[PDB]
């Protein structure tokens, strides 16, 4: 039954790959981890190095302290008990101060505090994870694409944590932190605003969510099909196109009336997914701000 | 018209059926047999929603909806303007989809490539048959399907899951939205990833596939490579489709309360279920 | 009735429109303007016009690369037309796999090895790669190399591996004139006691285009090969038995 590439089939190693230096501050490089078999069916087998200056570090603290809040929290809604703590797991919830606080810092600790004071270190976390995207990037050379494509995700969270509870007047309007709480608070914000279906921005983060999976079968699987032809060395073929492009352009030509190239599939590929939390973003900021009810602006607008 | 590297592979031959009857191309369109199905099914299906979009009076899209039949009807035939349209319709859309992965064969083996696409688009159908199909013939009636309408089959959804409670509870359900968003995710860091190799800082020569392993060790310690990032993304895509169905096929055949309920199991377990305090105590 | 919300959707289509132009235009930087079947600039290119060249500096003093700019596939194409109308196939006039048409097609890549990050060639035979070896599942070296025709070819000398990726991409395979093919990796089958290859018969390998030195595979050659393996799967269709 031919060879479909889906596994390695011989797995082969060589001394580890220390990396390209390029303006790396090689101080900061750890050593190289263990290699595993287990991964090098599916992939690389190589683990490590990892680059850890100061604002990875700045970022991991800053985590760590905000999944520690969250858990003494936890602890202490479960009486210290750890059957209590390993039962109710996904039922506790560190909810933010109530509407009375407004936007406030002066909660009680038991009564909000605490979610303002995990936010703040989750705030820290995520920013400085994304100046490391930055650095990482220019200290390679490399385009900005990965931190500019990071900075949309970020955006719906801004957004769902910050902007719109600043705007609302309230941090009441922010999100738990919890497994359970926060999927009823997605399913109580969509019934609060008069059906999430109908706030169009919603339809087209649903449109670029399912065209973000929609679209990596295609690629992946138009790869592998060609990875006969080394199709998978993509930079080569945009600087020297070879038979695994053009057969992968004539598929989709023959299929559908029209292709792309090897570099410009990239292109589709970073829009589309970015596309889903940009639009999504603008759907949340816009509920209870401009519209109230999103079934009866759809009606009034067809 | 061509590509300009086209015409060397415009060579005859690859058909699973009718020789060289059908092996042609209508502008950049390859025909072949099941190219010819296609249009058949497509071109029917769209004259039955054209018909149905008369009975219901209104040449507006955003208000035509084909219904399936009543429940009353159970998995029988139903009269065309009760139900029966619908069926038909699901008949040519089927045939259509099908016909479609056939004729992506038929281009895998004209052009010498392995036939992962239509295999992936496989699983997009199975998923639309776990719908309109498997899941309405285990519950014993065609009115389980969703109806074909832009804003109707919405609604469909949103009673389908609040039928089951809060349908996030359905645990099937959280695995594929992890496979859903991961994917997105995936699909930004290769696409991003790439467009940063071959579009470098100004001033500077490309960079190489070393740069992009360097980048993402350098980042968070592994790079799954160029081989395995294209698997990744294949396996992430389709496990979210196919969860999609494990997590509909099991909804209103093995289970009828609300989804919360099965983690409930969890909750009361004899060894915890009345311990004091807590949430569940 | 033109509030703040209707304003930004009607906005959002507005600029989704003019992305789609822009990714559209991106992606005609190669194959385009189109031709017709004679060669000449087809009269209808569409509504979207070629973007303006970009330019690429590779790496290792390779040179700049500006697309789109004059296409050629500085290569002969033996194929012949087969209907006065546009749309029907071009048949080949000589041996497809040989002449290397259809799905047996080759491009004109350079003919240099790919470099790695540091300038050294990317894919080396593991006889010359201080430190590769096989690691898991079966190693094919020496095993019996056979074709669909249940015939054997040769034996398996060595693997040629990516060493960035740390991959198998050919395997070296021993004819028995004594000569040597590559084999794509993905168009192998390793099995416990033999390699399986299905797209050939055993007396269609020594057609494999060999390569011009022992320890270097050029990106010309192994599109040449490449695209020799997998056109037999439509032209060695006759000797594929069972
Ligand atoms: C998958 C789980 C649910 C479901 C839940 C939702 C939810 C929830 C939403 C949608 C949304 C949409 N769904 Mg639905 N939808 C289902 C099944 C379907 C089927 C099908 C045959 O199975 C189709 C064709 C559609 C089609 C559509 C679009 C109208 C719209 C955006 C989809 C998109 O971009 O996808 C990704 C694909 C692409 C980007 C590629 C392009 C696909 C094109 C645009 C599809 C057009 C179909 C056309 C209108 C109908 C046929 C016309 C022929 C001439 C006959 N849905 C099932 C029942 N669907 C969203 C919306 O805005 O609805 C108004 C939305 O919010
Ligand atoms: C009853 C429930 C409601 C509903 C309520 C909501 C609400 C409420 C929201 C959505 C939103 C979304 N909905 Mg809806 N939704 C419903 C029905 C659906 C259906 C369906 C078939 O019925 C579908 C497919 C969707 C689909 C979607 C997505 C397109 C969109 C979220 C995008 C995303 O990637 O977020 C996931 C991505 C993020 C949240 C960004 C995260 C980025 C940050 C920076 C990550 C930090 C990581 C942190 C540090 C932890 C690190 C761990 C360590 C690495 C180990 N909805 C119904 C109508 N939906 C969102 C939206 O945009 O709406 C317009 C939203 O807020
Ligand atoms: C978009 C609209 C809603 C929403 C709706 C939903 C729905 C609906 C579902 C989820 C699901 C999940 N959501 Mg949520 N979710 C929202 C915003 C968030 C934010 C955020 C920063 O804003 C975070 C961190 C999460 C986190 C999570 C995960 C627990 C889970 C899978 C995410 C995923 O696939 O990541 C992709 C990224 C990765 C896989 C990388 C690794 C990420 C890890 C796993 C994230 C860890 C978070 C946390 C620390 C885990 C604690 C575990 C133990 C209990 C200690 N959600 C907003 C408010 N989310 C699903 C689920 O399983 O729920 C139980 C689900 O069904
Ligand atoms: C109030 C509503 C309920 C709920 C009720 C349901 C129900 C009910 C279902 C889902 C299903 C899904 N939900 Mg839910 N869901 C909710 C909240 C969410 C949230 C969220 C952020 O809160 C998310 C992320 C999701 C996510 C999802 C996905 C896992 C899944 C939809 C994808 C799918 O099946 O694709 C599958 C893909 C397809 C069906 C597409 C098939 C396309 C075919 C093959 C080709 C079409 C061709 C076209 C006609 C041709 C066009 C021609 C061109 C125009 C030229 N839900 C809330 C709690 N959800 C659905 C599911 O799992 O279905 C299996 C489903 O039915
Ligand atoms: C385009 C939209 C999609 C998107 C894109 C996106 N996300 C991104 C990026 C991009 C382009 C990044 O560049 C960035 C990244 O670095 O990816 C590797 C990121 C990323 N998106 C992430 C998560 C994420 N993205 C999500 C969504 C989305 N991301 C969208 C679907 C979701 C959800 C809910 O769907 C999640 C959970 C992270 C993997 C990463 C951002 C990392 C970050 O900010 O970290 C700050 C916090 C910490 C460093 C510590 C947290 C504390 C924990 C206890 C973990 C640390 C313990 C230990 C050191 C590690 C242990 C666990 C295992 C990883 C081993
Ligand atoms: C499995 C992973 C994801 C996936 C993959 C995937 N889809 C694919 C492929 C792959 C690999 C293709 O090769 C194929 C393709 O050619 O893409 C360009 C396809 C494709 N996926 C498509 C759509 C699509 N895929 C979707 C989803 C997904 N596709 C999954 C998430 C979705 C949604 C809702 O999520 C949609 C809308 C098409 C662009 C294309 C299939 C084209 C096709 O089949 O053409 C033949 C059919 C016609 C020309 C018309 C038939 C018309 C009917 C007779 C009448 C209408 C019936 C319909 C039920 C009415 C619906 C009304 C709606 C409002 C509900
Ligand atoms: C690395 O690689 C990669 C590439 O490449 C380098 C790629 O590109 C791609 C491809 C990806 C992209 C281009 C990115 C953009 C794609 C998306 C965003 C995905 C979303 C897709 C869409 C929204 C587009 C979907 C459009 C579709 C599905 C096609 C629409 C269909 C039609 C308009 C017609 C369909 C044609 C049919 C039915 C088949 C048969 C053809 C006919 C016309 C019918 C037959 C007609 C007849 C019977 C007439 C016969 C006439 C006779 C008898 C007389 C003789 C005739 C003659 C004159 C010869 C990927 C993934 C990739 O990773
Ligand atoms: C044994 O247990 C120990 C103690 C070791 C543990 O640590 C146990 C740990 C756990 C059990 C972990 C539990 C963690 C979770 C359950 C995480 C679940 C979290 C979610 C599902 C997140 C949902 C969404 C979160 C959001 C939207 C956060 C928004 C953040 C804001 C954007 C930040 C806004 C900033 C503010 C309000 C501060 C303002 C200050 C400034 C300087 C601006
Ligand atoms: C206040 C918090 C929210 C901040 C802003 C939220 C919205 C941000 C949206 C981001 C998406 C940007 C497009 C993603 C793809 C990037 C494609 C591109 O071309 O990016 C520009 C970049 O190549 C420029 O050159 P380099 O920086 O050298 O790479
Ligand atoms: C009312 C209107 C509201 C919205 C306003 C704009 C609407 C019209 C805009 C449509 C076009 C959007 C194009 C976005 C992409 C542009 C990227 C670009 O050209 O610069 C980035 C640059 O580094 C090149 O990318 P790389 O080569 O990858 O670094
Ligand atoms: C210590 C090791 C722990 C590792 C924990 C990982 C952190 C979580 C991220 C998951 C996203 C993975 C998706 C990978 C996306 C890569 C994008 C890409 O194109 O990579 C191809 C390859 O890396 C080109 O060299
Ligand atoms: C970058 C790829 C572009 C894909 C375009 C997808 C179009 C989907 C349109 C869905 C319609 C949503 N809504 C609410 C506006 O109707
Ligand atoms: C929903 C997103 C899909 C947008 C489709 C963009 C269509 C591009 C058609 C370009 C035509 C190319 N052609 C045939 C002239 O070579
Ligand atoms: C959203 C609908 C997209 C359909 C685009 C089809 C365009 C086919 C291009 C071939 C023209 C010759
Ligand atoms: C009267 C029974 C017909 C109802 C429609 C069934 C759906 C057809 C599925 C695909 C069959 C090829
Ligand atoms: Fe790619």
């Amino acid at each position: 039954a031919e060879y479909q590439n889906i596994f390695t089939q011989v797995q082969v190693r060589g001394p580890a790959d220390l990396g390209m230096t390029e303006d790396v501050n090689l101080a900061n490089r750890s050593g190289v981890g263990p290699f595993s078999t287990l991964l090098g069916w599916f992939g690389n087998a190589q683990l490590g190095p990892i680059y850890l200056g100061s604002l990875g570090v700045l970022s991991l603290f800053s985590g760590l302290m905000w999944f520690f809040t969250i858990g003494i929290w936890f602890w202490y809604q479960a009486g210290w008990n750890p059957a209590v703590f390993l039962r109710d797991l996904f039922f506790f919830s560190l909810e933010p101060p109530a509407p009375e606080y407004g936007l406030s810092f002066a909660a009680p600790l038991k009564e909000g505090g605490l979610w303002l004071i995990a936010s703040f270190f989750m705030f820290v976390a995520v920013w400085s994870w994304w100046g490391r995207t930055y650095l990482r990037a220019q200290a390679l050379g490399m385009g900005k694409h990965t931190a500019w494509a990071f900075l949309s995700a970020i955006w719906l969270w801004m957004v769902l944590g910050f902007i719109r509870p600043i705007l609302m007047g309230s941090w009441s309007e922010a999100v738990p932190y919890g497994i359970f709480s926060h999927l009823d608070w997605t399913n109580n914000f969509s019934l609060v605003h008069g059906n999430l279906f109908y706030n169009p921005f919603h339809g087209l983060s649903i449109a670029f969510l399912y065209g973000s999976a929609l679209l990596f079968a295609m690629h992946g699987a138009t790869i592998l099909a060609v990875s006969r032809f080394g199709g998978e060395r993509e930079l080569e073929q945009i600087a020297d196109r070879g038979t695994a492009a053009e057969r992968a352009a004539l598929f989709w030509r023959w299929t559908m009336g029209f292709n792309a190239t090897m570099e410009g599939i990239h292109r589709w590929a970073i829009w589309m997914a970015v596309l889903v939390t940009l639009t999504g973003g603008i759907g949340i900021l816009l509920s209870g701000t401009v519209v109230d009810n999103w079934y009866v602006w759809g009606q009034n607008h067809g | 018209a061509l590509l300009s590297f086209e015409r060397k592979y415009r060579v005859p031959g690859g058909t699973l059926v009718g020789g060289n009857l059908f092996d042609f191309w209508v502008g950049p369109f390859y025909v072949g047999f099941f190219g010819v199905a296609t249009f058949f099914f497509a071109a029917l299906g769209i004259i039955l929603i054209a018909w149905s979009a008369v009975l219901q009076g209104t040449w507006n899209p955003q208000l035509i909806s084909v219904y399936p039949p009543a429940l009353e009807y159970g998995l029988g035939g139903a009269p065309l303007a009760k139900g029966g349209l619908w069926q038909i319709i699901t008949i040519c859309a089927t045939g259509a989809f099908v016909s479609w992965a056939l004729r992506e064969v038929e281009i895998c083996r004209k052009l010498g490539i392995g036939y992962h696409i239509p295999f992936a688009f496989a699983f997009a159908i199975l998923a639309y048959l776990t719908l309109v199909l498997f899941r309405p013939v285990m519950m014993g009636a065609w009115g389980y399907a969703f109806p074909y309408g832009i804003w109707t089959h919405l609604d469909w959804v949103s009673n389908t899951g609040y039928t089951y409670g809060n349908f996030h509870y359905n645990p099937a359900h959280m695995i594929a939205i992890t496979f859903f968003f991961t994917n997105a995710l995936a699909l930004a860091l290769h696409g991003a990833l790439v467009l940063s190799a071959a579009n470098p800082e100004k001033g500077k020569e490309m960079r190489t596939p070393d740069h992009e392993d360097t980048f993402f060790r350098d980042l968070v310690g592994y790079s799954i490579g160029t081989l395995g990032i294209h698997r990744l993304g294949l396996l992430l895509s389709l496990s979210a489709v196919f969860f999609s169905a494990l997590c509909m096929i099991i909804t209103g055949t093995i289970w009828f309360d609300q989804w919360v309920d099965w983690w409930q199991w969890w909750v009361k377990l004899p060894w915890w279920a009345n311990i004091p305090g807590g949430i569940n105590g | 009735n033109f509030d703040l919300a209707s304003l930004a959707i009607y906005s959002f289509w507005i600029f989704l429109a003019g992305l789609i132009y822009y990714l559209q235009t991106e992606n005609m930087r190669e194959g385009y303007p189109l031709e017709n079947e004679d060669g000449t600039p087809a009269a209808n290119q569409g509504p979207f016009p070629l973007p303006k060249p970009k330019t690429f500096i590779l790496p290792h003093g390779r040179g700049t690369l500006t697309v789109p700019g004059p296409e050629s596939e500085d290569r002969p194409i033996a194929l012949a037309r087969t209907a006065v109308s546009e749309g029907f196939p071009h048949a080949p006039t000589g041996d497809p796999m040989k002449d290397g048409v259809g799905p047996a097609s080759w491009v004109a890549r350079r003919d240099l090895p790919e470099l790695d990050g540091h300038g050294h060639n990317k894919i080396k035979p593991m006889k010359a790669a201080a430190g590769f070896h096989v690691s898991a599942g079966k190693n094919p070296i020496g095993l019996p190399v056979r074709g669909c025709d249940l015939e054997i070819a040769g034996k398996v000398v060595d693997i040629w591996v990516d060493i960035p990726e740390q991959m198998a991409r050919f395997l070296e395979v021993e004819l028995k004139d004594g000569s040597t093919r590559l084999l794509p990796m993905q168009m192998v089958k390793v099995q416990s006691n033999r390699v399986h290859v299905n797209a050939l018969s055993s007396d269609l390998f020594a057609g494999i285009p060999t390569i011009k030195s022992p320890t270097e595979v050029t990106l010309l050659e192994e599109d040449k090969i490449c695209g020799y393996v997998a056109g037999g799967l439509m032209y060695a269709a006759p000797k594929r038995k069972s």
